[PDB]
């Protein structure tokens, strides 16, 4: 499903103080800025380069 | 650099939820020893050669002989008795 099963995804330190908790269409937004268009259903990327 | 409000002041940092001191300390990683593995050719097979090129080509010479030089027959001229 594109993104209708997912409430947000994250990137957690410790258990604490998340770094980027964002909705599955910010998310993807992100990823349009990496590879200009975004993956198929289900997947979903995070550049850490 | 910011000017105290003399109104409404603040005091320092009260104590706040912790997120689990050793989940902020790391392990030192631990290495292991290596190689370079194989044995290593002492040539390769290279596809350039390694050598200079000349940018243009220059005429080479060698010298050659002529033959045994022979006598002739000139056409011989007159005597000069005055005219001439």
């Amino acid at each position: 499903n594109a993104g209708t099963d997912i409430n947000y995804l994250s990137q957690r330190t410790a258990n604490f103080s998340d770094t980027r908790k964002l909705d599955p269409k910010t998310w993807a937004a992100q990823t349009r800025r990496r590879i200009a268009t975004d993956f198929p259903k289900g997947v979903y990327y995070c550049d850490n380069r | 650099m910011a000017l105290i409000n003399p109104q409404f002041p603040y005091a320092g940092p009260v104590p706040i939820p912790g997120p689990a001191p050793t989940e902020t300390m790391p392990l030192l990683n631990y290495r292991v020893e290596g190689r370079i593995a194989g044995i290593q050719q002492a040539r390769q097979f290279m596809p350039f050669l390694q050598g200079p090129h000349r940018e243009v080509a220059e005429q080479t010479y060698y010298a050659i002989g002529t033959g045994i030089q022979m006598g002739q027959t000139f056409n011989q001229p007159l005597i000069n008795t005055q005219e001439g």
